[PDB]
């Protein structure tokens, strides 16, 4: 078939997908903070 | 007075048990 | 050859129920993983092992197994030579490659079935004789093994005897208890408090002696099965199938798994507190020892001290009259141990010895064991749940005991599951009720 | 007589008995009648029990000042520990009731019978031609009674530390447990509540989905239940309409359409979760407790920065420091 | 008319059904989940509870949480632009604005979701018993995260969003409300515990009472996605239980309704019990027991025992658990048994 | 809010003279203190005899004074009772008894100084916590 | 059994996809990383740095004690070099 790209499903998927990776990145960085 | 009340209800639940197991409505198939 | 039109993917290994050859690769490849582990772990332990420090304080569980067989240790469990450890470790690790080879081979190149590529090895589950025979072979291999221990102890070096007269030390057993009345006596022992059944073994003679009996009794049955077939009942009683046999061996391991959990938790002898940690009861005992020892030095008369309840701060009596340590520790009055025995009299703890025969090595033993009780957290923080972080420790006896209760358990489920399947498989309904002939439908209504 | 014993075995095993007394039943029926009969008498008239072995009797029966909620059958003495205490081990009953003898007579017979009850849940399934495994679902709740009534005591060194047989007595078992093991902070308990919460959850899901997608065959003023006859050929609900709704609630591939896969999940979840909870109690029976994050996060100078994990420790200390008032004589609680 | 066109679009059958309800559900549901995930890793609870509460500070998945606001805030809605935070974001964070955020948002999110079920049900043409059921979880959330603290001094005593931060909520309730002794909490558990039983028991009864509709062992494939005959012997199941338990179902319509009832009723009861704990109208003691314990020092039940456990919980926790009270309990005043 | 060299300045001997530890020694002591003390002295208390703690004041009234590097160091070599009227090296780890307490064998004068420094530095950071027990957890 | 959306399977396999996300994914990652590593996150959320819970000497907690003048009170807590 001739499927589209930007769809409603896509939006959702990114609202959770995008932030997540951004956090996993943030957290991964914390593993090195100290005192 | 309290003891009697507690045991009575218990005795009543066991009685129920009996009747429920041995005096249920026989469970009939298809033609019900 | 085998795919979904056999079994479902997640039940894949059951597709090998009838391919003797490949089903051999599995068992040969698997047996490889165990040697691999044993070997690969030992070296991991040794790589971290620090000689001048308790084994139990290092998360070891294999080096202490070797140590018990009298290897690399001496007086009081002192580590002398780490070579035997390195050896045992590397050797296994190697043999893992050899076995692994055969496994991989028999499972992806060699014959997919055996019956034809050699009728000696090929087999038939329902072949009551082949079965009784292969079982017979293994019953001998295990029997030799049982003697392989009797040998190390009587001829090749000894074992670590913590009860050593001169104090814990490697000792050569040259007088194994062979008296059946005693040996088998253990099996007739209660499994409750006091009489502890198998786990009550408390001296190496019985251990060695008993293994002598098992080795023989075992090989004897190995020959007997080689030379026979199940009788009549033996046949009209069991289910003869690939699963059914499994099940039987599943329930068997389960049971051995529970027995092992209790052995490592309770036994002092075959599990020296010197390599593993102090036993649960042994540690609670040591606290009483420690404080009866302390306060006594401050001028307190332990014999007549009355605690909050009026029972006896330091010493009290058990239900049958013997003098024991007081406090919640009254529950462990069945604890016996090298360090504490010299204080026991014919009536239990002797007030005179306790009063002037307590030796320093005992005071520090009691202190050591007191501060190394088997209490700890998942993240390894030794102590009580309300303790603070600092002492990273969890008794080897706790690790072993829990791991094996879980395994032992799930295996009992495994038993039920594979046995339930085998009985339905045999009679033949393990795939559903015959829409047509629905058994229940031919039975009178109880209503 | 085709042969008495031959007959006996045919009756016992008969699938025409109102209640299937099986082979396992021959052990079950008696042990369970003893456990039950001893309990009921105990709970009603047994006298105070020196549970902690410190001569400080805890009365837990109705006739001795308790009500249903507080009352319980108290655990054998700590003076007894793990020793076997059958009636024939006491100079008298008076002595046996004081050291908590009834407790053992009950737990042992119950655990014995409740196992055979499992053995039976297999047997009948066999005599009826149905697949086994139901008994394996029942292995979870059983494996718990076992953990709470036997493993924990074996592990801890005394039957006096087993869970009491009563409402409040159970809360005691819990509150103290938490203090000595910090169970809420243990993976296995968490898996336990997931299974229980989840179960109840799913139990509601299934229950509703199905009940809500039933094919109409009833009047507007007639119990919607009558629309089903015992011994039907076809189904009583539209499992395709059910899936249609549920697939739209969340999203299609996240919804069941295979009744068999649905029901496996339905059974698998709770049973697996409770299995872990039972392994938790059986594991913390050897002192391998929950995570101890006390004073983990500390600041730049070394000061201790509290987390909720610490507020939990205080609540635990309160329990530790107050349970068994008079039973301790030394610093560390190793028992 | 645009309306019917707006409708048309919404009720369009996509991968993730939107619907009118979604206009409320998704905005909130995402914000709630988002705020949590945010605080869990970034915001602290220092200015609020004197506690580190985020990954950024060193907390792990168990110890992290979005802690309640100070007790000073009272029941304030704590709006980002309200008298407290004053439009400022960072301050809002430090005053626990993120709690009322997650709370209130998620709250609407549960409304939207139930509405969804209701809306989707209607479209697909099925009965709304999935919505009735979900009233149970609403009640719990509403009574516990809203009604409760609304009866107390402030949001500070509502359960903080986090794993451990919830365990203290449990311990607290035991210690202060002696909640385990409450008739309603009991019913609660009887339902959840009893509900997780029906679940397991029914599942197994079905899987081991199945007809053979295939030649394989893995009987999963053997299922007719398209109705027709019952896939398991309802008649056999009846006889099984009727002989092993003595009682057994025999009306799938009832057996399934029962499964809705048990756990939904349980949670409803557990809610009422808490709605009462709001006013502190707890089920703390049995007066007849206390009176006998006063006059007679040798009377001891597993009940009296418990109450002492509570005293300890309260005395040893209150200090760092209620900072705003500047509690100072001298070592000599702290209840403790012997030795410990 | 940090471990300044100001906090790492603890009394060296009885005659007032002081020494200043470094963040390296500190950590190192802390590690050594865990390796050979925590077992029984976790958090400044003493499990096998709760009557004597590591609170600086307690060590001050000890005999001889054990509230300075020199003191604690001597102690780790030849331990005594609180009145000093009796040597206890036989039931307390020490250098003169490493054969009996192996953990003390590695330990060198450098290590002993760190352990000692830790004991004087901890209460400086933790305060009341260091001395008391569960009451302060 | 279908709707307009392009079957995930196809997309997670399309070399175009990876050609796009091999760039995008690590992008987002390195961003958040920097968010923490640059100390920015600490200011966006008023979260204390390991050296900012207490002032050097003080061992008291900066507990907010009144709603309305709260923000003001918080600011002062940052004052004592907290
Ligand atoms: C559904 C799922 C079902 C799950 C069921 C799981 C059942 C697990 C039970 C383990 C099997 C018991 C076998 C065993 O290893 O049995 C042995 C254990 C341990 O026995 C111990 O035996 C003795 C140990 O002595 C040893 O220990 C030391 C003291 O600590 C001393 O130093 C001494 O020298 C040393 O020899 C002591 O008396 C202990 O107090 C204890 O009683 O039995 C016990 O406790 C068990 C108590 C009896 C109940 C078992 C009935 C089985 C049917
Ligand atoms: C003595 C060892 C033993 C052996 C040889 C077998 C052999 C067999 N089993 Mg049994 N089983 C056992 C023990 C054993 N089992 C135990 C103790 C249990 C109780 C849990 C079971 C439960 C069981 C079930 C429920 C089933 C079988 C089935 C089967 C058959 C197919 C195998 C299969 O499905 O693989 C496929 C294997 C997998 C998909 C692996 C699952 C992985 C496990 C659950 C994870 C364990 C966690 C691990 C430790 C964590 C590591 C971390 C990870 C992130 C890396 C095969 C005859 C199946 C059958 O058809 O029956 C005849 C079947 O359905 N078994
Ligand atoms: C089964 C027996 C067993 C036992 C008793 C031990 C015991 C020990 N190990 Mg060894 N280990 C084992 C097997 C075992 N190990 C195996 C098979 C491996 C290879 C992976 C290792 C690899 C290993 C390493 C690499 C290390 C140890 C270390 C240690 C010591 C510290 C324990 C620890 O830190 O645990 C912490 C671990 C956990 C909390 C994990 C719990 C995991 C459970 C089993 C999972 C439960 C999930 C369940 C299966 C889910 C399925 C459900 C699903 C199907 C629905 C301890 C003496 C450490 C050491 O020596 O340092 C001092 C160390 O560094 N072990
Ligand atoms: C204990 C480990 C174990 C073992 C020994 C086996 C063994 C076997 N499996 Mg099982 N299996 C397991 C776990 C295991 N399985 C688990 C956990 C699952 C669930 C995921 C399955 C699912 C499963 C299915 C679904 C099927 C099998 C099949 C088979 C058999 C054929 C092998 C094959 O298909 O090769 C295929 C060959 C390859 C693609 C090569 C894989 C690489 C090799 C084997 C590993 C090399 C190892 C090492 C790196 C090198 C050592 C070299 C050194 C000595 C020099 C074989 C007897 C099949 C069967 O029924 O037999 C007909 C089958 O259909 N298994
Ligand atoms: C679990 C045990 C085991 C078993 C039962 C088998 C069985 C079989 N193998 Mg396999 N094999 C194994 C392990 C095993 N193998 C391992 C680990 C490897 C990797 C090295 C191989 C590699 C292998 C190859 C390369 C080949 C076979 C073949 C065969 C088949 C023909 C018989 C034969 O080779 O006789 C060999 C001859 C003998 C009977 C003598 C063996 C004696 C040795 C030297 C002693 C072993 C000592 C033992 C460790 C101690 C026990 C003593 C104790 C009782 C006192 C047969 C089905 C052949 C095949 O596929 O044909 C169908 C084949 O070509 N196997
Ligand atoms: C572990 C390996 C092993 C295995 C798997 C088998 C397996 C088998 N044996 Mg062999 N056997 C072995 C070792 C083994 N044997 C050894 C070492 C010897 C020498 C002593 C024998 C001597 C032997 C003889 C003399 C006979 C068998 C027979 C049999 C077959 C039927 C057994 C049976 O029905 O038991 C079920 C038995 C019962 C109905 C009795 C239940 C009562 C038990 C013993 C007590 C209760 C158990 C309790 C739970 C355990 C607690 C411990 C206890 C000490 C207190 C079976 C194939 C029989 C056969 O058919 O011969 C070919 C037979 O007559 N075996
Ligand atoms: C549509 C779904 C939705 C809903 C129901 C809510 C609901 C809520 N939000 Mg959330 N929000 C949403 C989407 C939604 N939000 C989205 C997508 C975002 C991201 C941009 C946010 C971001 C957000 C933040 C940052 C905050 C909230 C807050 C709140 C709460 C209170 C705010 C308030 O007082 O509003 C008042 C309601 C209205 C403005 C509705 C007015 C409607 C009428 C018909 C219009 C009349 C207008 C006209 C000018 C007036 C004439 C009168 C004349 C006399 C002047 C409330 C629970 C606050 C909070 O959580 O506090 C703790 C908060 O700080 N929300
Ligand atoms: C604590 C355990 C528990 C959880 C986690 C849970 C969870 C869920 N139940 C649902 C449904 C149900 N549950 C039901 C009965 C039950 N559910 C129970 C117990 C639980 N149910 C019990 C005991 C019952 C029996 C009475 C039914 C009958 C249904 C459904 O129909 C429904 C479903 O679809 O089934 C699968 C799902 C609704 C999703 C949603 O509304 O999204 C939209 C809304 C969102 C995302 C807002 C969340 C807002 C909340 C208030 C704030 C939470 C704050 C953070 C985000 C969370 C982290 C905090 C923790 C660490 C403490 C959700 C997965
Ligand atoms: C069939 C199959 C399977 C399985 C497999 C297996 C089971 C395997 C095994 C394997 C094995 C079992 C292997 C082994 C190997 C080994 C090796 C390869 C070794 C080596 C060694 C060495 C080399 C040594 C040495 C040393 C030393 C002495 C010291 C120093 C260091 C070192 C290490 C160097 C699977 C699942 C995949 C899939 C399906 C099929
Ligand atoms: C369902 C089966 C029901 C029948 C089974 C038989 C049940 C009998 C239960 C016993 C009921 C009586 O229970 C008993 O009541 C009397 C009051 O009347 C209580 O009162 C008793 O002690 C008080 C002092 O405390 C005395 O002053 C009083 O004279 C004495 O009778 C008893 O302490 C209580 O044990
Ligand atoms: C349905 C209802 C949804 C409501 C969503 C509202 C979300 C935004 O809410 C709005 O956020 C901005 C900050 O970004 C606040 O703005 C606040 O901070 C800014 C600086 O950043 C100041 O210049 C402003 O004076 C102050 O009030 C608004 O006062 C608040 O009303
Ligand atoms: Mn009932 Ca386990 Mn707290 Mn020692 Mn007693
Ligand atoms: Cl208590």
């Amino acid at each position: 078939v001739s499927y589209p790209i930007f769809t409603v499903r896509w939006v959702a998927v990114h609202t959770l997908a995008v932030p997540t990776i951004f956090f996993l990145g943030a957290i991964a960085a914390m593993q090195f903070i100290q005192r | 007075m309290e003891t009697i009340t507690y045991v009575f209800i218990f005795a009543c639940i066991i009685a129920l048990f009996f009747f429920a197991i041995f005096f249920r409505e026989p469970p009939r198939i298809t033609k019900k | 050859d085998q795919e979904s039109s056999g079994f479902a993917w997640w039940a894949g290994n059951a597709r090998l129920i009838n391919l003797s050859g490949k089903l051999l690769g599995a068992h040969v490849a698997h047996a490889g993983l165990i040697v691999f582990w044993a070997g690969a772990m030992t070296l991991f332990e040794l790589a971290h092992f620090i000689p001048e420090k308790p084994m139990y304080e290092q998360g070891l569980i294999l080096i202490p197994h070797i140590a018990t067989l009298g290897w690399g240790v001496g007086p009081g469990g002192e580590v002398v030579d780490t070579f035997p450890f390195f050896v045992v470790g590397v050797v296994h690790l190697i043999s893992s490659a050899v076995l692994g080879f055969g496994g991989v081979y028999h499972a992806i190149r060699g014959p997919e079935t055996l019956e034809e590529y050699s009728s000696f090895f090929g087999y038939d589950w329902k072949d009551k004789n082949k079965m009784t025979t292969i079982l017979g072979f293994h019953l001998i291999v295990l029997g030799i093994g049982a003697l392989l221990l009797v040998a190390k102890a009587m001829f090749f070096g000894g074992l670590y005897d913590t009860w050593a007269p001169g104090g814990g030390d490697v000792r050569v057993i040259t007088n194994p208890t062979l008296d059946p009345r005693v040996i088998f006596g253990y099996l007739l022992k209660s499994p409750f408090g006091g009489e502890g059944w198998i786990v009550s073994v408390n001296n190496l003679e019985d251990v060695v002696g008993g293994h002598i009996w098992i080795g023989l009794i075992c090989i004897a049955g190995g020959i007997w099965h080689i030379l026979t077939t199940p009788f009549g009942w033996a046949r009209r009683a069991f289910i003869w199938s690939g699963e059914a046999y499994l099940s039987y061996s599943l329930g068997a391991l389960s049971m051995m798994g529970f027995i092992a959990t209790c052995f490592v938790w309770f036994n002092n002898t075959v599990y020296p507190s010197e390599f593993y940690g102090p036993t649960g009861p042994e540690a609670s005992q040591a606290q009483a020892m420690t404080f009866l020892i302390r306060d006594q030095k401050l001028g307190a008369n332990v014999g007549s001290a009355q605690g909050p309840t009026g029972l006896g701060k330091y010493l009290m009596r058990s239900p049958t009259g013997e003098i024991i340590f007081g406090g919640e520790t009254m529950r462990f009055w069945d604890f016996r141990g090298p360090w504490l025995e010299p204080l026991r009299g014919p009536n239990g703890l002797d007030l005179n010895k306790i009063k002037n025969d307590i030796q320093p090595w005992q005071e520090r033993r009691a202190a050591e064991y007191m501060t190394h009780a088997p209490l700890g957290s998942l993240n390894s923080v030794g102590g009580v749940a309300t303790e603070i972080n600092s002492v990273n420790f969890v008794s080897p006896r706790s690790w072993l005991a829990t791991s094996h209760f879980v395994l032992a358990f799930f295996f009992l489920v495994g038993h039920l599951w594979h046995a339930g399947r085998a009985r339905a498989a045999a009679a033949g309904f393990e795939k559903g009720i015959d829409r047509e002939s629905e058994p229940v439908l031919s039975m009178p209504s109880l209503d | 007589s085709a042969n008495l014993w031959e007959r006996f075995c045919n009756w016992v095993t008969s699938t025409d008995n109102r209640l299937y007394v099986g082979w396992f039943g021959v052990i079950m029926i008696p042990t369970l009648l003893a456990a039950t009969i001893c309990f009921v008498i105990a709970f009603i008239a047994a006298p105070p029990v020196d549970i902690d072995g410190i001569r400080e009797p805890v009365s837990g029966s109705l006739l001795y000042g308790n009500n249903i909620i507080t009352g319980a059958v108290v655990p054998s003495s700590n003076a007894i520990g793990l020793h076997f205490y059958p009636i024939w081990e006491a100079a008298s009953l008076d002595e046996w009731l004081y050291n908590g003898g009834p407790y053992q007579l009950i737990i042992f017979h119950f655990l014995l019978g409740a196992s055979c009850y499992m053995g039976r849940q297999w047997e009948l399934s066999y005599r009826l031609g149905m697949r086994p495994w139901i008994c394996v679902a029942y292995s979870a709740p059983l494996a718990s009674a076992f953990a709470v009534f036997l493993i924990y005591p074996i592990g801890q060194g005394s039957f006096s530390d087993g869970m009491p047989l009563g409402i409040s007595g159970t809360f005691n078992f819990m509150i103290v447990f938490q203090a000595e093991h910090n169970i809420l902070m243990h993976p296995f308990h968490q898996l336990g509540v997931a299974g229980v919460f989840g179960g109840a959850l799913f139990c509601a899901m299934h229950g509703s989905l199905v009940t809500s997608s039933l094919i109409r065959e009833t009047t507007e003023t007639e119990s919607a239940n009558y629309g089903y006859k015992f011994g039907q050929e076809e189904e009583t609900y539209n499992i395709v309409a059910a899936h249609g709704y549920f697939g739209r609630l969340i999203f299609q591939y996240a919804s069941f359409n295979n009744s068999r896969s649905l029901h496996f999940f339905l059974a698998a979840w709770p049973v697996v979760g409770v299995w872990f909870t039972a392994l938790g109690i059986s594991t913390m029976a050897f002192n391998l407790n929950g995570f101890n994050f006390n004073h983990s996060v500390i600041d730049a100078k070394g000061n201790v920065i509290n987390t909720w994990a610490d507020i939990i420790n205080r609540a635990n200390l309160g329990m530790e420091v107050m349970h068994e008032r008079n039973a301790h004589n030394f610093p560390l609680d190793l028992a | 008319g645009w309306f019917d066109i707006l409708d048309d679009w919404l009720k369009r059958d996509r991968f993730v059904f939107v619907g009118w309800s979604g206009i409320l559900l998704f905005p909130c549901a995402y914000l709630a989940l988002g705020g949590w995930l945010t605080g869990t890793t970034f915001v602290t609870s220092w200015y609020t509870h004197g506690l580190a509460s985020s990954y950024l500070e060193g907390c792990n998945f168990l110890t992290v949480a979005v802690s309640t606001p100070a007790n000073s805030m009272g029941h304030s809605l704590l709006l980002l632009w309200g008298p407290e935070a004053q439009g400022d974001f960072t301050r809002w964070c430090q005053l626990g604005g993120l709690w009322t955020f997650i709370a209130l948002h998620g709250a609407f999110g549960l409304i939207g979701f139930m509405l969804r079920q209701f809306e989707i049900a209607r479209l697909v043409g099925v009965r709304p018993y999935n919505a009735i059921a979900f009233s149970a979880p609403i009640a719990v959330f509403v009574s516990v995260f809203l009604i409760y603290p609304l009866g107390q001094s402030s949001w500070f005593f509502a359960p903080s969003f986090g794993v451990a931060a919830i365990f203290r909520f449990l311990l607290f309730f035991q210690g202060f409300h002696n909640w385990t002794l409450n008739p309603f909490h009991m019913m609660g558990v009887a339902g959840v515990l009893g509900g997780a039983l029906l679940c397991a028991i029914h599942g197994a009864t079905v899987e081991n009472t199945l007809f053979q509709d295939g030649e394989g062992a893995s009987t999963f494939r053997a299922f007719n996605p398209t109705q027709a005959e019952e896939t398991y012997s309802m008649v056999t199941a009846n006889r099984f239980w009727s002989q092993i338990f003595g009682i057994a179902f025999s009306n799938k319509r009832w057996l399934h309704f029962f499964m809705l009832f048990v756990p939904v009723t349980g949670l409803w009861m557990s809610a009422i019990g808490v709605v009462g704990l709001a006013l502190n109208l707890r089920s703390y003691d049995f007066i007849s027991q206390e009176i006998r314990a006063a006059e007679d020092p040798e009377f001891e039940t597993f009940y009296t025992k418990n109450l002492l456990l509570n005293e300890g919980i309260r005395a040893w926790m209150a200090p760092q658990d209620q900072p705003h009270e500047n509690f100072v309990f001298p070592e000599e005043v702290l209840p403790r048994g012997n030795a410990l | 809010a940090e471990l300044t060299p100001e906090v790492l300045t603890v009394p060296l001997n009885s005659e007032g003279k002081t020494i200043t530890l470094t963040e390296k020694q500190y950590l190192e002591g802390k590690r050594l203190f865990q390796y050979a003390c925590a077992s029984c002295h976790v958090g400044g208390i003493t499990k096998t005899n709760p009557s004597l703690d590591l609170r600086t004041e307690t060590l001050a009234l000890a005999t001889p004074p054990r509230d300075n590097i020199e003191g604690l160091v001597d102690y780790m070599k030849n331990p005594t009772t609180y009145d000093g009227e009796q040597e206890i090296a036989e039931v307390h780890p020490s250098l003169r008894s490493a054969d009996i307490f192996p953990k003390m064998r590695n330990l060198t004068e450098k290590d002993l100084v760190a352990i000692a420094g830790h004991i004087l530095v901890e209460p400086k950071i933790l305060g009341d916590k260091w001395g008391g027990g569960k009451v302060y957890y | 059994g279908t709707t307009g959306e392009r079957p995930f399977s196809d997309i997670i396999t399309s070399v175009r996809y990876w050609v796009i996300h091999s760039i995008t994914i690590p992008a987002l990652f390195i961003a958040g990383w920097l968010f923490v590593s640059t100390g920015l996150a600490y200011d966006v959320f008023g979260t204390p740095r390991p050296d900012s819970y207490y002032a050097q000497e003080q061992r008291s907690i900066p507990l907010v004690t009144d709603r309305f003048e709260a923000k003001q009170q918080v600011e002062t807590f940052l004052e004592q070099l907290k």
